[PDB]
RNA sequence: AUAGGUUUGGUCCUAGCCUUUCUAUUAGCUCUUAGUAAGAUUACACAUGCAAGCAUCCCCGUUCCAGUGAGUUCACCCUCUAAAUC
């Protein structure tokens, strides 16, 4: 579902343009992957320590 | 705030830091919440970046725009 | 503009003297294992790791 | 009461004047005292004398007593009397600029409660006059009598709007910002009225004074303009 | 000690007012004593300190009969342009800091009682469009969750985690743990 | 100016006087000063009840949505906010602060049972 | 978009031809005065290509800006030439003029 | 269909019964001066001027609708239980968006139990005040409008600029605006005061409150004793067009009155004083003749 | 007094009164007129009296005039597209010549409009800052919220100095 | 500037200087309370203590914030286009 405020303003924004479809409102989180945070990541962008 | 060419504090030259306690099940319900929570906001944050792209390609090459451009060439011949 | 050629020159300089002078993993990278800080830093290890 | 200043004899009243061998009273009008100076000893009085209702005058009185040289100027300013014209008997009719000798005098015509911002001679003589709201400004050389020939000089010759209108043989109509768009009617002409309207001039050749238009567009800076007083 | 007090207006259709000041304003004869032509840009703070009055006290303090009341309608006019609304600066009619300052808020005062007239502007409305449909001010769908009485997302409530990931974080966690929490209360405790 | 990396940021900065805060929502560079230049003010934030007892939150919502979608972060706190306000969802650790609130309750309700 | 020049198009009078294939133009604009608030002119030099040498000192010019410079002062090129020096042809009515007389009637064409 | 407010036809009644007195519309303001300009004019430009005049006294004398109340706002957008507990005082949030219509802006609130629910009308003008000022609008009501400062500006007669300090500090919908309309109509009425509002843009409005309760006996009599006949006859016939159900309506029809005999018919079916209409009619008639 | 002729036209209020604001396509203009001959009166007066409110509303557009170069007035302008637009003005008042060239080459009254629309857009009456861009600087000028410590003293129970 | 004082045996003109107004610092004398704001003369020299960490090791940060006004048309607009956020 969308947060609250903005399901309300997204249903008030579609019945003043006319439309009265009674579909809630849906946010798609299909293409949002949440990568486990200890995933490998790019050591090629890592820096490295500067001598000293 | 100091540089990293200032010198370290010898009060502090033998400080550890010791990781807080943990309690495990609202560790783990933290972390499931973490995860769903910003599932949604980037969800949110894509929706938004798309009304901006949206609105930016509209305002370049809308059809209001283009009618409106061919509105004045013509009004100016 | 009066030309700042010796910023250049100490910019090049240090740029050789750092790919020359390069630090390797086998000092970037040892701990002392009584203390658990690096040599090459002196920093100590984080508490989770040790 | 004291005048402009605790010693100073300017701006001080010298009651009405004395009834006239005429056989006329005068006990409508007030007398202010405008200068006394000592003459090399005699003294020379400038008076003022005026009714408050546009009849106002002044004069010069000389004797070797100061009260001697105050009777005769003021008997000698009440019968030398100008009538000044006031629109709606609280100000002038438009602005007067005009030179006296040395003596530069701009006058603009204000809104009721505007007051008496003046010179302090000015100030004086318009109270004496019934003027109770005007800008006064003084150049040049700030001579006292100068000053007083040429402030009833130009109060004396302000063209009224009847005047205007008969002039002009066209009507005379008012605009207040604070009345909206509706047009007063303030003079008509007494004969007829014209049917070609007055040229629209694009652009008047009018003279304009580096000192207003100054003010108008903000460029003004002076710390003594503007300043808080004691209503007058 | 002024028997005018409790209704200080009568005071101003009294005989002796008019005596004293006639038609003119209280303030109509007062003159600042200052140095120089120019008079300085603020007035005294008070003419009456620790009950005593200064030399040349202000009009107002000048007389002890003299309230500045909201009631007091009459002599608060003396102090507003006739022609304008505007009230006076202080330096125009001579009144101390003090008295200029409860001059102005018994001006206020009796301007929102009605007892003062002043020019009340006409304005257009705020709005262009009266229409009240809008959803921000009518009644938005409810949501299934708010009809079924669940949270809006599931995560809100606290889910009891398996055995296996408490076994799990207590191994990874050994020596720095808490005690275990449970579900908390449903409803906050009173 | 130009920074060294960095990044636009929607953030509370403080005004007010002493112990009377008020907030300013800007969208700012992250690295220049709290109170410091910014690139928009998208609302504000009054912490202390008025009269009517309401805290005042002033959002533009058209223009937080605009910066958010050009790359903007967001502060806890003003995620926090936009969770009250229903604009986001409540984030993680109002949850878990609530929780935690309610089991001090119940222990001091406890204690009181016991007493 | 089209050019880094700041001056796109501009109109001046040709004051040298002294270097190869450029012409040293003088374009007036003008300035308002902040205090006496009048208009006065302010010159400023312009090096202009004009690839085939037919510009003379004293004839007014119009010129466009290059997408880029072509040297450390040449930012514009010639786009034609207004008002040659002494052979004026009147735009009005396309017929020579020298000055305020028409050198070939307007009737007889 | 009922005639509304905004109809071509009652507006045209009711402006051509409000009048235009270019004195009284354009009165002069107690406010800070300049000094005025002067033109020289022919009576074709003063003609001009003068109709110049009465086109902006026209747009100044526009009647404000007339609104019905507004139904108060009770939705209720989530219930955060979890959150209940954890705050002490409420939050308002209003989107302050610049492009958005007041009535179409989104204002809401998270109260101390967790519940996100839209705010009131009440809430929404003070917080459109707020961050919206308008100028004349006090985000705390004033105490002009309680009783006691009401009789006192009635007293004074100060009937328009009561209306005029309601226009700008409450919506036309609003209860406020509404009582106090009402109760300034009211003190007109019972004192005989509508000369007040002739050639003002708050007429209308009055002549439209009384004609729908059924009290336009007064003003009726109030328009016959001015002169203003047709004035009469017009006001009668927005009656009867108002209440076509109605024994005057009815009546007229009957005996096909118009003009005066439309104030009769009036007067002898649906007036509360028809009596004392009569008796002033009757009076008007003969100053008519003896005239 | 004001030196010259006309000292009215060295005042920013006349030189505000212009009425023509080119569209943006336009970048030089070119006034060719003659300093003698009744039929170019209009011209002349529209170069003593017009180009400098021009000039005003149009800052950035090149103006250059011409004497005695041809028979004719004229005006030209000079387009961003490489266009040109000849205007004759003999017999024509500088009234005239400047309807004309608003009506040719002039902004509408309704772009101007959503110009300052626009403009207005800037300045966000909800925003709280400094005088030169905002309306208030603080919340507690609104009325109903609490005031500045300054001009009014906190109770004690708000203030850090009770509270440590 | 609404102006005023002052050249002469005297009048007029010109002209400088000063007075009256509003701020800031310092000095003398004097000084009850509460709230708030602001606060080295010095780019002279500095005792002492603090002002940068975090984190399962890598990295990241310490290039920021905070300070000063010595030097002084690198600050603004347009074109182009890196690094950075998304
Ligand atoms: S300026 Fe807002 S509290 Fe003082
Ligand atoms: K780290
Ligand atoms: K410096
Ligand atoms: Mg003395
Ligand atoms: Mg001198
Ligand atoms: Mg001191
Ligand atoms: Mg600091
Ligand atoms: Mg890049
Ligand atoms: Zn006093």
């Amino acid at each position: 579902p969308y947060p609250p405020l903005l399901r309300a303003m997204i249903i008030a924004e579609r019945q003043k343009n006319g439309d009265t479809s009674t579909e809630e409102p849906m946010l798609n989180v299909q293409r949002i992957r949440m990568e486990p945070w200890d995933y490998p990541a790019k050591q090629e962008d890592k820096g490295r320590a500067k001598g000293t | 705030r100091k540089t990293r060419h200032d010198p370290l504090a010898k009060s502090k030259i033998e400080r550890v830091n010791m990781p807080p306690a943990v309690d495990p099940a609202e560790f783990f319900v933290l972390m499931e919440r973490y995860q769903h929570y910003r599932q949604t906001v980037r969800a949110l944050r894509m929706e938004f970046v798309s009304e901006v792209q949206r609105k930016v390609h509209e305002a370049r090459a809308g059809v209001l725009a283009e009618r409106k451009a061919l509105k004045d060439a013509a009004e100016h011949r | 503009v009066r030309p700042r050629l010796i910023a250049e020159l100490a910019r090049r300089v240090r740029a050789l003297r750092e790919q020359l002078n390069r630090p390797r993993d086998s000092q970037l990278y040892a701990v002392d294992y009584e203390t658990l800080t690096r040599p090459f830093s002196g920093r100590r290890l984080p508490v989770r790791a040790w | 009461e004291r005048g402009w200043s605790g010693n100073s004899w300017g701006g001080i009243s010298l009651g009405p004047p004395d009834p006239g061998p005429c056989g006329e009273t005068y006990e409508d009008f007030d007398t202010r005292i405008l200068e006394v100076r000592n003459v090399f000893k005699s003294i020379r009085v400038l008076v003022a004398v005026g009714n408050g209702k546009g009849a106002a005058g002044f004069s010069i009185g000389k004797a070797t007593d100061r009260m001697d040289a105050f009777r005769k100027a003021k008997n000698r300013a009440v019968h030398h009397l100008h009538y000044i014209e006031r629109y709606e008997d609280h100000t002038i009719f438009h602005d007067i600029s005009l030179r006296f000798k040395r003596t530069h005098i701009k006058m603009k015509k204000q809104p009721k409660g505007y007051g008496l911002r003046c010179h302090r001679a000015i100030i004086t003589i318009c109270r004496l006059i019934g003027i109770k709201d005007m800008y006064a400004k003084v150049s040049g050389s700030i001579n006292m009598l100068s000053l007083t020939q040429g402030l009833f000089r130009g109060l004396s010759r302000q063209e009224t709007h009847q005047q205007l209108a008969d002039k002009k043989g066209l009507h005379v109509v008012e605009i207040r910002e604070e009345c909206g768009p509706l047009p007063i009617v303030v003079a008509s002409p007494r004969g007829p009225l014209r049917k070609d309207p007055e040229p629209e001039d694009e652009v008047p050749d009018v003279k304009l004074d580096w000192e207003d238009v100054k003010t108008a567009q903000g460029m003004k800076r002076s710390v003594w303009s503007n300043l808080k007083r004691a209503a007058t | 000690i002024s028997p005018y007090k409790d209704e200080p207006w009568k005071y101003l259709e009294s005989e002796e007012y008019q005596e004293r000041y006639g038609s003119r304003p209280v303030w109509a004869d007062y003159r600042r004593n200052h140095k120089g032509g120019v008079p300085p840009q603020r007035t005294r703070k008070t003419c009456i300190r620790r009950n005593k009055v200064v030399g040349n006290p202000c009009p107002i303090c000048r007389d002890h009969k003299l309230h500045v009341d909201f009631r007091n309608v009459k002599l608060l006019e003396q102090f507003v342009c006739a022609h304008t609304g505007i009230i006076f600066y202080a330096p125009y009619t001579g009144v101390c800091v003090k008295q200029h300052k409860r001059l102005t808020q018994a001006i206020q005062k009796a301007r929102d009682h009605g007892l003062l007239i002043y020019h009340i502007p006409q304005v257009e409305p705020r709005d262009l469009d009266f229409s009240t449909s809008h959803g921000a001010v009518s009644a938005t769908p409810p949501a299934p969750t708010l009809v079924s009485g669940d949270p809006w997302y599931p995560w809100y409530n606290w889910k009891q985690p398996p055995e296996r990931e408490l076994s799990r974080l207590r191994r990874l966690y050994q020596g720095h743990l808490q005690e275990e929490s449970g579900p908390p209360p449903e409803s906050m405790p009173k | 100016k130009a920074y060294r990396g960095g990044h636009l940021t929607i953030r509370l900065a403080l005004g007010g006087c002493t112990n009377r805060p008020f907030y300013r929502i800007v969208a700012a560079h992250n690295k220049c000063p709290r109170d410091g230049r910014f690139v928009e003010q998208l609302g504000s934030y009054d912490p202390l009840p008025n009269s009517h007892g309401e805290k005042l939150v002033a959002l533009n919502l058209d223009r937080i949505r605009h910066w958010i979608g050009c790359g903007a972060h967001l502060s806890k706190p003003m995620e926090k906010l936009l969770g009250l306000a229903g604009f986001f969802p409540l984030h993680p650790m109002m949850i878990t602060n609530a929780e935690r609130l309610r089991r001090k309750r119940a222990r001091e309700v406890l204690l009181a049972s016991q007493k | 978009v089209r050019s880094s020049v700041h001056a796109r198009w501009i109109v001046g009078k040709v004051i040298g031809t002294k270097m190869q294939k450029t012409a040293k133009v003088r374009v007036t604009r003008l300035v308002l005065d902040p205090y006496l608030l009048k208009y006065f002119n302010k010159r400023k030099t312009y090096f202009a290509h004009d690839a085939l040498q037919q510009c003379t000192v004293g004839d007014i010019v119009l010129l466009r800006a290059l997408p880029v410079p072509r040297a450390k002062h040449v930012k514009h090129e010639l786009a034609e030439i207004v008002f040659k020096v002494g052979k004026v042809i009147d735009p009005v009515t396309g017929k020579p003029c020298a000055g305020t007389t028409y050198l070939e009637s307007p009737l007889s064409s | 269909k009922k005639p509304t407010f905004m109809d071509e036809e009652v507006q045209s009644i009711l402006t051509k019964m409000t009048g235009l007195n270019l004195q009284k519309t354009f009165k002069p303001a107690i406010q800070e001066l300049k000094p005025p300009t002067y033109k020289l004019m022919t009576q074709a430009q003063l003609e001009e001027a003068t109709r110049q005049a009465v086109e902006a006294a026209k747009v100044r004398l526009k009647m404000p609708p007339v609104l019905e109340e507004r139904v108060p706002i009770n939705d209720v957008l989530a219930e955060d239980k979890i959150l209940e507990g954890t705050e002490t005082t409420k939050y308002v949030f209003t989107d302050i968006s610049y492009s958005i219509p007041h009535r179409e802006r989104f204002i809401v609130v998270r109260e101390p139990s967790g519940t996100l629910r839209k705010a009131s009308w009440e809430e929404r003008d003070r917080m459109i005040q707020v961050y919206f000022p308008k100028e004349g609008r006090k985000i705390l009501t004033p105490i002009i409008f309680k009783e006691e400062n009401l009789r006192t500006m009635y007293s004074q007669d100060r009937h328009v600029d009561v209306l005029n300090l309601c226009f700008a500090q409450f919506e036309p919908d609003s209860t406020e605006y509404i009582k106090v309309h009402h109760k300034t109509y009211e003190d007109i009425d019972k004192r005989g005061k509508y000369d007040l509002l002739r050639s003002t843009r708050y007429f209308g409005g009055m002549v439209w409150y009384f004609v729908n309760n059924k009290k336009i006996d007064g003003l009726l009599i109030d328009q016959i004793q001015r002169d203003l006949i047709d004035d009469a006859t017009n006001l009668v016939q927005l009656y009867h067009v108002l209440h076509p159900d109605g024994q005057s309506a009815q009546g007229a029809k009957d005996q096909a009155a118009e003009g005066i005999n439309l104030i009769k018919v009036f007067a002898k079916t649906e007036a509360q004083k028809g009596a004392y209409i009569e008796l002033t009619l009757q009076t008007y008639q003969e100053a008519l003749s003896r005239h | 007094p004001m030196k010259g002729r006309f000292p009215i036209r060295r005042t920013l209020q006349y030189l505000s009164q212009g009425n023509v604001v080119f569209k943006d396509s336009v970048k030089v203009m070119t006034v060719n007129y003659n300093t003698h001959g009744e039929l170019g009166e209009g011209a002349r007066k529209f170069v003593f009296f017009n180009i400098p409110q021009i000039q005003y509303k149009n800052p950035w557009v090149q103006i250059m005039m011409f004497k005695n170069m041809t028979p004719s007035p004229f005006l030209r302008f000079y387009l961003d597209s490489g266009e040109q637009v000849l205007v004759d003005v003999e017999t024509k008042s500088n009234k005239e010549i400047m309807e004309h060239i608003r009506k040719i080459l002039g902004k509408n009254e309704e772009t101007l409009r959503e110009e300052e629309e626009e403009k207005k857009q800037l300045s966000h009456p909800a925003n709280f800052g400094p005088r030169k861009y905002c309306l208030r600087e603080c919340i507690c000028e609104v009325e109903g919220q609490v005031p500045c410590p300054s001009l009014v003293p906190l109770p004690k129970e708000m203030r850090g100095k009770y509270k440590a």
